[PDB]
């Protein structure tokens, strides 16, 4: 990714620096989705031997 | 959100293809022009009166 | 078959009541809701007045 | 793998490896259509049929790696000269082409899923209109 | 030099301006699928030969072919959003002097006060002395943080009515319509696409979109048409290069199965390059989509 | 039409279906709370093909010239309507870590 | 040699200064030093360049 | 270049190049040519019903 798709994916790198990671810290309210905080990274960012 | 108030169309329509008379009227030459005559357009020089 | 009235003008003075102080007013000196209507505006086959 | 997974049963086993002493395929199949008439005084309609004539595509090849002059560079020997001590020579000669002709002759075994969705994903566009491809056309 | 006056400082004018929006909207892919007719063959590895720099070779081998036997054909799919979401913006102009074809000379140096006094309101601005006739690779510009000039391409829609055509439906060069494809016949697109007989292919409440451009060979789109030279000297997808243009009738035109057969690839418009938006060099036949063709 | 011998399903008797694509998080979205796991054990085949000719029939075809005519695995079963369906899809088998490109997602106007 | 970087179409909002050095480079940088004498931490040296 | 078994032997050894004005098609190869070797033929794939 030469001049088009290397400037706006890490443009995908300060949003998921600026809304959502305090995602169970805040209110008493909005709960269970293992989905994208809990159920999206122990098996699709990798191992070794 | 973002502004767009008051600054630019001046790199812009000082433009050339508008005074336009060769090829457009050209491409519609040859008919018979629909009901219309003078109302008056001709001109003159005094009136020896 | 749909039916709609167009130029109907509510003659009775009590029927020309507004639901609050200006529940349809202006900035101009003459609030022209007092002028009799001249058109009817209906949603088309399409969600279109 | 390519048995027990899935990446294939929707095709058919029929035959040409060496392909193209085969020129030539415009291959087709009909549909017959039978007798409709309605009920009521309405017009002609026939036991009709559809046969078929043709055009089809393709996109030129190979698959990769490329290095230097080992071949002759010591292919000059083969059963006289080299008597004593090339131990690690052939030692390091045994392990390093079983892992890239095992992994560098299975590249078209990295070749046979992405040219059947580039016209299976480059001869099929979009959706909302299929759905009334079963709600607006049997009779006409 | 007054028209843009009331472009330049305080009397918002007797004219005005605008936007639309251009971006990068990448699209991935899922769909259903039924049983066994896609036929899949397996085989062996054939030849030629040659030698080179230091290198000789195995790139030979195992050729295929394939079959289109179809009464109909087979594949349907309902779909998913975008991913995490990719979209960035912002504002100014377009180009009309990089390239040539015109005629000479009895006033210059003050419209020399007009790209030395014209090119306004954004990044970087142009040149003094004027040589002639080229393909024109020049100076240094910039590398990437927000918007490859993400920029306009003006249409406009004069003026007036009540409350449903910019308050309900609508689009940029005029009418929810349709030139009639395959139907009655295909040698009427001079009074269904050029002259006149009846009321509106959508909005017959009043006659076309803006009081002054609705036929053949005219101006604000004189910005546009493309035989003589402006697909020849400054290359453009141009705001639009299929909004007013040649489209199709000479092969396979029969309402339904080319209802499976025309919205495709031609030599075309707007894909992933870098910095402000060119057209033809040599080098890149990729095949982006363009929902929104005809 | 359908015609052939036997077999392809879930785990008790009769036949089948097609082909597929995308990437990663959607498998992870019908997992927290709507669908779920769906069929168990499969006696399913092992191979391709081969063939045997030489004599009078390509005597039709070398001098004149036209041409006329189980191994268990869960790769397993989800369900859509009253069927089954199946879902564990291609991001577990091919190609990491180097340097060029292709069709796919990218951008559209 | 041309426009800018960061934020494309206006080399300022509130006016007054953007190249090398006067009150301009030191009052956060690293070549001539007058955050004065002895032990600096209220930090932005390596907050200028 | 039919590969079929010959039917009969021709009992005439004369320079046929002289009488090229008869027959319909005439090619002379000096020793051999690769035009002899081309196995192109024309596929069907069956009955569907």
């Amino acid at each position: 990714l030469n001049r088009v798709a290397r400037a706006a994916l890490l443009s995908d790198l300060k949003r998921r620096v600026c809304a959502d990671m305090f995602f169970m810290t805040r209110h008493a309210r909005e709960p269970r989705l293992i989905s994208a905080y809990l159920s999206d990274m122990v098996s699709c960012t990798q191992p070794s031997v | 959100l973002t502004q767009l108030t008051l600054r630019d169309a001046m790199g812009t329509i000082c433009h050339s293809s508008l005074l336009d008379v060769e090829a457009t009227l050209v491409a519609l030459r040859q008919q018979h022009l629909d009901r219309q005559c003078y109302f008056g357009v001709y001109v003159a020089e005094g009136t020896e009166d | 078959t749909f039916i709609m009235p167009m130029g109907v003008f509510q003659a009775n003075s009590m029927d020309r009541y507004t639901r609050h102080a200006g529940d349809f007013s202006t900035v101009s000196e003459q609030d022209p809701r007092q002028f009799p209507p001249q058109g009817i505006f209906f949603y088309n086959k399409d969600g279109i007045l | 793998r390519f048995l027990e997974l899935g990446l294939s049963v929707a095709c058919i086993c029929t035959k040409f490896p060496e392909l193209a002493y085969v020129r030539d395929g415009v291959i087709q199949f009909e549909v017959q259509q039978p007798m409709i008439a309605r009920d009521g005084p309405h017009p002609v309609d026939q036991p009709v049929h559809n046969y078929m004539v043709k055009r089809i595509h393709k996109r030129s090849l190979s698959a990769a790696f490329a290095i230097a002059s080992e071949a002759l560079s010591l292919l000059s020997n083969t059963y006289v000269d080299g008597t004593e001590i090339d131990s690690s020579l052939r030692i390091r000669a045994i392990q390093q082409m079983a892992r890239n002709l095992r992994t560098v002759s299975d590249s078209f075994e990295r070749g046979t899923a992405d040219q059947l969705l580039g016209v299976l994903l480059e001869k099929a566009p979009p959706l909302s209109l299929l759905s009334p491809i079963n709600k607006f056309q049997p009779e006409g | 030099i007054s028209l843009t006056h009331q472009l330049r400082t305080g009397f918002h004018p007797g004219i005005a301006f605008t936007v639309v929006r251009q971006d990068r909207f990448a699209t991935e892919q899922l769909l259903y699928a039924e049983r066994a007719s896609e036929s899949y063959f397996v085989g062996q590895i054939q030849v030629h030969h040659h030698d080179a720099i230091g290198g000789v070779n195995f790139t030979l081998t195992q050729p295929r072919a394939h079959v289109d036997l179809g009464v109909g054909y087979t594949a349907v799919c309902a779909t998913a959003a975008l991913r995490c979401p990719l979209t960035d913006m912002g504002n100014t102009a377009q180009n009309l002097f990089f390239s040539r074809g015109g005629v000479p000379m009895l006033h210059d140096n003050v419209t020399e006060s007009l790209r030395r006094i014209t090119a306004s309101g954004g990044r970087l601005n142009p040149t003094e002395p004027l040589p002639i006739f080229g393909g024109l690779r020049p100076a240094t510009s910039a590398g990437i943080a927000r918007g490859q000039a993400s920029v306009c391409e003006f249409v406009a829609m004069p003026v007036s009515t009540d409350l449903q055509y910019f308050r309900t439906a609508c689009n940029p060069r005029g009418r929810a319509s349709g030139m009639l494809y395959m139907g009655d016949r295909d040698a009427d697109i001079e009074a269904i696409m050029f002259d006149h007989t009846q009321s509106d292919v959508a909005y017959t409440d009043r006659a076309t979109l803006n009081p002054w451009a609705s036929q053949k060979h005219s101006y604000g789109d004189r910005l546009y048409n493309g035989t003589y030279n402006l697909t020849g000297a400054s290359p453009i997808y141009s705001p639009c290069f299929k909004f007013f243009t040649p489209a199709e009738v000479n092969t396979n035109c029969n309402t339904l199965d080319r209802l499976l057969m025309e919205a495709k690839a031609v030599a075309s418009q707007s894909s992933t390059d870098t910095e402000y938006q060119f057209k033809r060099p040599p080098g890149s036949t990729e095949m982006t989509q363009d929902p929104c063709g005809l | 039409v359908m015609v052939s011998r036997i077999t392809h399903t879930n785990t008790r008797g009769r036949q089948v279906d097609g082909v597929l694509v995308t990437t990663a998080t959607l498998k992870r979205q019908l997992l927290q709370g709507i669908l779920q796991i769906d069929d168990t054990a499969a006696d399913v085949p092992v191979t391709y093909g081969e063939m045997v000719l030489q004599g009078t029939n390509l005597v039709t075809a070398l001098v004149m010239g036209k041409a006329v005519r189980n191994a268990r695995v869960p790769a397993d079963l989800v369900i859509v309507g009253d069927k089954l369906v199946f879902l564990e899809a291609l991001e577990r088998r091919v190609y990491q870590a180097t340097r060029v490109a292709y069709p796919l997602i990218g951008n559209i106007d | 040699t041309q426009s800018d970087v960061a934020y494309t179409d206006r080399a300022t909002l509130n006016p007054w200064a953007s190249q090398k050095h006067s009150y301009g480079d030191r009052l956060y940088n690293g070549t001539y030093n007058l955050t004065g004498a002895s032990p600096i931490y209220s930090p932005c040296f390596k907050f200028f360049t | 270049p039919a590969g079929i078994i010959p039917t009969g032997n021709v009992l005439s050894t004369i320079e046929v190049c002289a009488h090229r004005c008869i027959f319909d098609f005439f090619k002379q190869i000096r020793s051999d040519d690769n035009s002899l070797y081309s196995a192109q033929f024309d596929i069907l794939l069956g009955t569907y019903c």
